[PDB]
């Protein structure tokens, strides 16, 4: 996908990292030099969404004191990253489809259509195909992003990749001067057997509180936290 | 079948004894042969049982919340009066939007019984509730008291009934007077004010002595027209009671909220 | 700069002599040596105003509509006191929003001079009001009288806030007692009822006998203190502000919305 | 944890002395001249959390009558202890997630943006993993906040430490005089054989009670109000 | 426009009787066995007009306890007669013009695509035109439905018909 420029999906539940895949592909195209805007739909109120994400003109709305500009003009010639696309309700769906093939989209309280050409990878961490036969996310979305899918594996699929995580973790903490850390054989295989819910921002939480709590030492099975202890 | 005669004790000034007017009218009332029916309208803080040594097994609270009907939680108080009980420091009684003043007020058409006698004791303040249940009645009688403090405050209730919803008729009951014609001047003053400022019609209807026969009746948690039935101020309730059975009663149904408009429609 | 000591007087009873000991407890600790601030949380009816004999141009109703700031509304009362009045049936003042009334608790902050006293009088009953005045304030003192319906309306008070809000200090005083034995049983009583329910710390500060003096300064529209400073109300009035006087002060804030948060802060 | 810029997350349950540890973190910190303020969220309602955090202008709703500084503002050069975080309002979770991450806010009604580098310190008696997990909180702002938990120990199970504890509290009341109280040995075994639930807030509370219903007295068997007696 | 399939835009004050008018239209044109069904714009409330013309599905919001259709599914076949659709929202106008070219809407709480078969005859008494340079209403939406239009004039300009 990095060569060629179409709405890209990435599947993966939470805290598997898809942000940082979002930027290596806009930062590796075409648009290198264009902004990369990420929006959450779940941080922004239902009830804002929209101005949030298209904008809205003068008096659109008590408290619209200003004319700002939504979020899709400012990924004009660059890359939106849409996070957790599948809570974001269904008119704002059928837009967004809208968006997607027509290129236009509306601002609040405003009577034009305006063009933009931007870049969507939009990240979901539900099964979008049960919310179809839920009747809760719109089917011909879901066919117009799943054309190049990325799924992202949690890390308890991919256990014996955490010493390389850690590697590269203590690594850039290395590189901050924000200290350092060594596991022996036994710290590490504890950790693999862990179910690890949040997987990457887990591992990383837990590599910053293992540097606090020991820094400039040797950690073993007994100074990690108990909920990370495995026989 | 008749119109029912519904009785606000308001006075706006706590302590004025609105509760013990309330309870030792009803009860004189009931004396003369009527069936009536007393509301403690201080929703969040319950007098009238504990003045007549009730402990309700279910209040409006239960009514309120749910769990039982407005007719199981009536209680056979003394002299036949029938007592609708309200909570004491319930969290869903401290504060009712005036939604469900309205249903509370439409749901007493239920009861078809009494003999045109419905007192409802309000609340201290001119608030949200005190105006509602005083608005809904056909008569409002104010118990005032021979102080400032108490003039002002029964001065500001009928200044705010009368600019923000038109009422112009009102009964003055003095309270812990020394004298009778203490009360004659306390009715003076409050007519000088409202004369002063308003246009409005006050009514004297009494005076009630200041009694210790009262105050052994609240320690005694009973009424003084039970407990002390000879005393002066048990006395002055029965001519009050005679007076105020005197009061013509409903005919005609108004355009706002009112305490059995059913029967204030079908019968005329 | 030093941490200002808020004492908020209620009882939930109306007509215990809340207003009468704001006032008299504000000019004894005026007499002391301290400024004194005293505000009428009766936002809906004032009688600060009326038992000291002020008539103030300016009131609350002008700060929460805008027409003025809050310093200006301040007079200059008996004993030095400054009075913060409030509205007299005023029809922007009868409910407020509790966003309203954290917007006057924080705008008191603007006051910089008082000696670590400011009484709040609140208003009679369990309301929205009078809860939120008494958690912002440091020192909770219930004015209860030797009356059945007076000690179920403290310790429904007591109950509330135990329950919702979690306080468990608590001053009692007692008003209108004949002797100080009935002081006393009156906080055994009180206590009683509190520990066969609740687990709170009742503190008893002492009592105000029934005083006929208090009466004539009522109708003088004067308070006791300085009307009859030689009087059994005005000396245990004394005796109860040098009481006070000696409680601790505030060194730590609290995580709601309380007076004077500024000075709790950087203080320490 | 005490000596570096951290947010630190206190678990535990309800009157477990998370204040006592906020502040001797704050006090041995770099910040130790700066302002401590502390924020319930659970004693504050929904609608006053935000304009007490962040403060508001002269007009910014139908109650705002100055303009004040919020909490956020009072807390510049200290530390900010949010007790009780559970019970926030999903709205104030987002907004404090966002000034937490930009390190800038801005004042109900207002758009004039703000800076503030304040130290957090949240507490905590709720389940957080649990809450995630029926989305009643947000996964974002739990790792934001739980960079170092400290988890602290019911009073049922550190038995032996109740002496010492009753002597601290005895202690501390010399300092804020309302008098002083001893206990027997029988009575300090009786409490030993308690269920504490409120561990630190109940002993608190009966250490008060009895001092000020029997000022400068002994403590027996008998002595205790209810409830505390054990055979 | 009685022999022609096509949008009708009705221009005239309040009150001159553009309904007579549409069901003229309505009744003797290829719609004759088809219903008319007229909803005035102005008298449903603004909240809740998504849901009056386009219908709803079950639990779509607090109240939708049954799964009621909406207007243009009830004009299917027939003709749907927009009154004063000068104060519909510029949402909902985004929508008309969809229904009126796409002949595609949505339902509320529904993820599918439904296609009707109506003719729209728009009235209004508010020039249309100042409220495009006011930026209120829709200028494409303006230009789809002014194709036929039908100027009905105030009866104090043609007073000698009195009369009749
Ligand atoms: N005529 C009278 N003589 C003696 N005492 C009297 C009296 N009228 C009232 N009282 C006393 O007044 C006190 C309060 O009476 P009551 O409870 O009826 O007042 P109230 O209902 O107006 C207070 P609130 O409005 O706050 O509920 C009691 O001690 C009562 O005995
Ligand atoms: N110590 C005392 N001795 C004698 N009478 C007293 C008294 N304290 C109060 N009173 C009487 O009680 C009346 C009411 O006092 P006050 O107005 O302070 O009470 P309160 O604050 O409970 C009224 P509200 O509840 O409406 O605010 C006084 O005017 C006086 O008649
Ligand atoms: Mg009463
Ligand atoms: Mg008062």
């Amino acid at each position: 996908v990095a060569d060629t420029d179409a709405s890209v999906l990435i599947l993966g539940e939470s805290g598997t990292g898809k942000e940082v895949v979002a930027r290596n592909l806009h930062y590796h195209s075409k648009r290198r030099e264009g902004p990369f805007v990420p929006v959450n739909c779940g941080a922004i109120p239902a009830e804002l969404l929209e101005s949030e994400l298209f904008g809205h003109e003068k008096g659109a709305f008590t408290g619209a004191i200003t004319s700002r500009a939504g979020r899709f003009e400012l990924a004009n010639g660059g890359t939106l990253f849409l996070d957790e696309i599948g809570d974001m309700p269904l008119p704002m769906q059928v837009k967004l489809l809208r968006v997607l093939q027509e290129r236009t989209f509306e601002r609040v309280g405003s009577n034009k259509t305006q063009n933009v050409d931007v870049r969507i990878i939009a990240a979901t961490h539900k099964n979008l195909e049960k919310m179809i036969e839920d009747g809760t996310f719109r089917e011909d979305l879901y066919y117009r992003l799943n054309v190049f899918p990325i799924e992202m594996a949690p890390l308890r699929e991919r256990v014996e990749d955490i010493a390389l995580l850690l590697n590269e973790l203590i690594s850039r903490m290395e590189h901050e001067k924000r200290g350092s850390i060594r596991f022996n054989s036994a710290a590490i295989m504890s950790l693999c057997r862990h179910d690890w819910p949040g997987n990457v921002r887990e591992l990383a939480n837990l590599v910053e509180r293992l540097a606090i709590m020991h820094p400039y030492g040797v950690i073993g099975v007994g100074e990690l936290p108990k909920k990370f202890r495995h026989v | 079948m008749h119109p029912v005669q519904v009785i606000a004790v308001t006075g706006g000034k706590g302590g004025v004894g609105k509760t013990n007017v309330s309870v030792n009218l009803a009860l004189a009332l009931a004396d003369l042969g009527r069936r009536v029916m007393l509301l403690d309208a201080a929703l969040g803080l319950a007098n009238v049982d504990v003045l007549l040594g009730l402990t309700p097994k279910r209040t409006l609270a239960d009514v309120i919340e749910g769990r039982c009907e407005l007719r199981d939680v009536l209680l056979l108080g003394p002299g036949g009066v029938r007592i609708v009980p309200a909570a004491s420091g319930t969290q869903s009684m401290v504060h009712l939007s005036p939604m469900q003043h309205a249903g509370l007020i439409q749901a007493f058409s239920d009861i078809s019984d009494n003999l045109d006698v419905l007192v409802v004791d309000t609340a201290a303040g001119i608030g949200d509730s005190v105006v509602s249940f005083v608005r809904a009645a056909q008569e409002v009688l104010l118990v005032v008291c021979d102080e400032p403090t108490s003039i002002t405050d029964a001065y500001a209730l009928i200044k705010l009934l009368n600019r923000d919803h038109g009422m112009t008729r009102f009964r003055v009951l003095a309270n812990m007077a020394h004298s009778p014609q203490e009360g004659r001047n306390l009715f003076a003053k409050l007519t000088k004010v409202t004369d002063r400022f308003l246009d409005v019609a006050l009514q004297y209807v009494g005076v009630i002595p200041y009694d210790e026969s009262v105050r052994k009746a609240v320690q005694k948690q009973r009424a003084v027209y039970e407990a002390f039935p000879r005393s002066k101020a048990s006395l002055a309730f029965k001519a009050v009671a005679q007076k105020v059975d005197s009061w013509p009663l409903p005919a005609n149904p108004r355009g706002h909220l009112e305490f059995f408009v059913e029967r204030l429609v079908q019968h005329p």
